[PDB]
RNA sequence: AAAAAUAACAACAAGAUCCAGCAGCAACGACACCGAACUAC
């Protein structure tokens, strides 16, 4: 049947998950479109055929600074144009954002900050989150639905994060960032995907890099797969696998009852 | 109020280009810049103000979902 | 309000195309989606809000019982 | 207040007296009262259709009560 | 609440003065006040008529009539 | 309350004439021997009681 | 009355030449001198007293705001 | 009093009913559209005085091949626009479509195919279905109203016919047909005239060839005075007279309460 | 742990229910209380200890007749307290409602009349249902989470029943059925627990006497567990076995995480 | 130069008297046959003749097929 | 003169038939025709105006005329 | 050409008429004509307006103004 | 009038049959091959004769990428 | 011909004057005039945009300034 | 054409990111491949023409500097 | 001036700056208003 896959993942730089492997185990998983938040690379970069794949385009939008970040994106199918951009200066000047249309689908590789650096990257992540609540005030209108396959590097609800209580004032976390995912997932009402699918928890996409917490399976969800209501009934099946673990995060494969076409 | 205010602060919060028409058949355009319990205030170049009890009908120009 | 909310209830719940005719004369074609005590919704491809005092008359499109 | 409202409509609608409601726009409506309230009357001349209060201006009954 | 308008109809109708009530649409209806209240009158005609309150623009009786 | 009660009160102490155009488009003409929150009395040819709610504007036939 | 007071007091105080559209369709042309609960004096030449209840819109002509 | 009478007889051959007596019959009888189908011949056959009826304008789009169908209307007075076709190709091919728009109202004459012939025209049928379908969820959407004096060839439910069970095999009442003519009466809200005003059986329009079968009355109802729900209050009566019988249908006589003007 | 099952199985006459072995199957079935409707029977036949199951208390109310109708339950613990009465000649009449209560958590086991048995019943049925619809509206001020276990007989969505395009003339699926329905699972807020953890097709809950359509699977979902809003969360999971089945009706058993008491 | 297309197909519709529908750039959809035609012009037919302007028009798709040499 | 749309446009006004001229923009302009050139076509029903041609989509002239 | 849009604008220009301009997208313009060219009219509202002729649906003089 | 991009553009698109999907100013989509095309009109055969007039056509989408000559 | 817009525009542009364009669709465009030429004029506010002649309806400066 | 050439030429040569604005207010971002008198071919995934007498405006997403 | 009725709160320091776009509405409620009373849209 029409099964759409999309596999979102976060690469923490393309470097790494080349030398881990990430090419050739996204090739063998069937998708239809796949989402890389944080490249860490300039277009220029990526146009090495070594990231190209086979069946598959190359899109990307690198930030002005590389190292502080970038996104890229392939897809099956030459899409209808690509949209690298946003209208914020955060957005424009760290390229944190890449659209990819389709027939009355367009989905998005969002990356917010992950703010876990300093003061000043939190500020840069709350400045981000104030635009886009506009942003996504804005596309609300609009007729066709979108996928946001992003890395929002914010837990939503408790069964997102594990002993929560220590976790209440780690960057990520608190009551500003739970607010406004909570308004962005019911107040506009973009439904999730996993919460829909599976309302199960230890449903985990982060992890620190001490292998303490790997093995203790101390995670925290925060790539998501925001969905217009009007596609909310068009998802299936969302599991995140860990074992093939290519970056600091893990894949995020959905599959969707919608079909997507030039 | 359960039901009008909702749309009205909706509708300027959106600057949707909306069509008031009022009870004697004439038609204004223009979006809602301030809407009050008694008059509503128009964003057009002159910025007319309508009053409540004149309106017959407010129909936006694309479709506004309530929140 | 006796009548007017069960009324505009069972036209609501049934999605029954209402025709309201306003004062001046012309009347409007549609489901009520919601209504409140000064404003009622109409969907025919466009969510309009039309005033319960410019309303004349509310006429269904077809029978509903009470 | 509405001693007087009241009474007379609860007549015309218990006798179901064929009654013209004449609107303010200068419309005659027909049919008998079903039922009504503080704001809106029902008719049956065809559906069941209610009037509004507000745009009502005479009720004049079909035969004499 | 009102003072002017219950006395002026109780005199239009205990004195039976041929009544001409104007409605705002531009018409004219005649005959006696039968009845009054905060919200109808009744006039008297072929048909007893119940002619509501915010319909009527003008209520002239045929004849002067003087306040109590 | 501030403006149409001292109003009417100037109105009808200086006896003058009146017009009093309705919603409908009428201009009825006479002095305001009283006046009430409801309806307005305008006497001069012949006794009229002009509801309050029928009545667009009022406007006076010399300086007040 | 949170915004008409303070947007009348400001026509008022500024002479703006405002025109109050009725709803029967005839326009008036004056400035506001004073306002209060259903009822608005036009002063411009000629005195005039104009009820809210019987106002549909009044455009302010000049571009003035609270 | 205020009222708009419509006849929708499907003759069959117009000369076939002509010389039985269908001209005189209905200008004897007072209507103001006489939405006939299947004219069997062109639309100069039509222009012809023989077929024109004094006091009622004439129209017609005829078919690719005469025989095949036709469609003619007569109206009483000069309507708005007439639309020949209805855009799809077994559509505008066989002539099986005329409008005439008013001042409102806008009566249409639809004519599907029999479908009886062979496989061919019953898949000819189910294609025109598919395709009206969509050309009426498509339509319902616009602000005037219609009434289309369709020929659906289908019956809608089992009461408007007497022994459902033995043509359950015959076409014209197969699970897509009855389906179709449900949906289309359902979802979409086209509510219907004849079982609307009056929702007793007995009441067919269609007989078979054989005689027997009209002594016995094993009739379907085939004309189907189709109307948008706007026009449903002001259906005033309807009326089968079989006595007459100038085809293999029955005339369907309708009065509503709505007045056309131009 | 805290889990919380009930088990809702329509047997259209105890009598045929026991002779097929559901007491049995109850008491070898895990639950806390068995929602059990359509007895059939008078309270003086379940008195008898044959119906009376080990572990089970045993509560009753039927009409005048023991045939017109009757609705049974069973209960793990003594309920705080049982009420037989609605306030509707719908349904004291027919004995169509009794309800026991545990801390803050009300089960119902209602019970709507089918209605194909006339057009009567039919008739009942839709008042029953404007009638049951008010008094949802006047219990919504309430605290106390709800567990109504309905045999509505009344599909919902289009998944809730194959081949609709068939059924939408047939008794049970009408549309001012199906609009009641939706208000009740619409503005009254409440919401389904099948519906709510499986959002797939093909879960039927009534089959006819025909074993066609059983072979087919050719059924409806006549069986619901309305849940306030509150227990909306504690929805485990829901299951229809269609194998141990005891009557035209499927045992419906839904798992929450709640844990009542007494 | 500016009618080699233009004109034979629009002359090709008059002549064969094919049911043409024309689309206005407000969107509306008119029928009726074609009447006439010039450089700005297009006389429709159907119950009765009115005028429409070539640039107000989108699109003159023919109801029939057409065949222009 | 050696065109279609100023021998229709003379006779129009030289008879004096209520036309009804559509504008792109979807409104209607009720009143008869008074004289014509370029990029003009004088309209006289209850007051004088100027429609602009290239604003105008349709002339439908309320009784069939033959140039 | 031109032959009739110049005395009819000409005319509103030496006269200073308030001429109400309805554009095409449905916004009415004010004011009396300043001067106008082939291309472009020049209001005379409060502020120099400058409306294109390619966006203008018509223009309806409040006055009766002559045709000369 | 010397167009150096229109004119050899519809001319590739038209020789190649592609694909091709025209937005009109008035924002609807038609999809159907190049048929021919002029100064003034355009003639996609989407199994019909359709004339689209140029100034009504706001963008020509191409379904696959071509080779400007 | 343009012998009352050229003027009109270098007044604008050699005073700088804050217009506010309209464009035919309604949207306004808030700038002065950098440059003018036939068929083109840029207006730079937050960006240098290039607005076609042909799509303007309005040039509001705001500002009694004639030539 | 003294300005929307060398303007068009530039944005062709230094390739920014341009959004062109429609008078229907759709948008359209992409890159200027090669222009005319007529048409503005885009270059986002395939060549898309789009003609001039529908742009509204073009605004080049990086700031840009005439020559 | 009164919830035809909370199977019941371990308890209220206390109420009178532009839609990557619909195979397209026989046409927009006929355009933003164009100052002595007469009873079907």
């Amino acid at each position: 049947g029409p099964a759409m896959r999309i596999i979102s993942v976060n690469v923490n730089g393309i470097q790494a998950a080349a030398e881990r492997g990430l090419l050739s185990w996204l090739q063998a998983q069937n998708a239809d479109v796949i989402c890389l938040q944080d490249t860490r690379a300039s277009a220029f970069d990526l146009d090495d055929p070594s990231f190209q794949l086979d069946g598959y385009f190359l899109y990307a939008c690198d930030a002005e600074l590389p190292e502080q970040g970038g996104v890229a994106l392939y897809s099956r199918l030459q899409p209808k144009a690509v949209i690298s951009g946003l209208g914020f200066e955060t957005a424009d000047r760290y390229g944190r954002y890449l659209q990819a249309d389709f027939d009355k689908v367009s989905i998005a590789t969002l990356l917010l900050p992950s703010g876990q650096s300093g003061d000043e990257s939190l500020n840069q992540k709350f400045k981000f989150m104030d635009d886009f609540t506009h942003y996504l005030s804005k596309q609300r209108r609009k007729r066709r639905e979108y996928i946001y396959c992003g890395s929002l590097y914010v837990a939503h609800q408790k069964m997102d994060v594990k002993n929560w209580r220590e976790c209440q004032q780690m960057p990520g976390f608190l009551a500003p960032e739970r607010a406004w995912l909570d308004e962005v997932f019911g107040n506009l009402g973009y439904a999730d995907a996993l919460r829909e699918v599976s309302r199960e928890g230890d449903q985990f996409s982060w992890w620190p890099d001490s292998e303490q917490a790997e093995m203790l399976n101390l995670g925290w969800r925060f790539d998501y797969q925001v969905l217009t209501p009007g596609l909310r009934r068009f998802v299936r099946n969302a599991k995140l696998p860990r074992q093939p673990r290519f970056s600091q995060h893990a894949p995020l494969i959905v599959d969707y009852d919608w079909q997507l076409s030039i | 109020h359960s039901l009008q205010d909702p749309y009205l602060n909706t509708l300027r919060k959106e600057r949707v280009p909306v069509s008031i028409y009022l009870v004697n058949g004439i038609k204004l355009q223009g979006q809602i810049e301030s809407f009050d319990q008694f008059v509503i205030l128009l964003k057009n170049t002159v910025s007319q103000m309508v009053y409540k009890h004149a309106i017959s009908t407010v129909v936006p120009s694309r479709p506004v979902r309530l929140p």
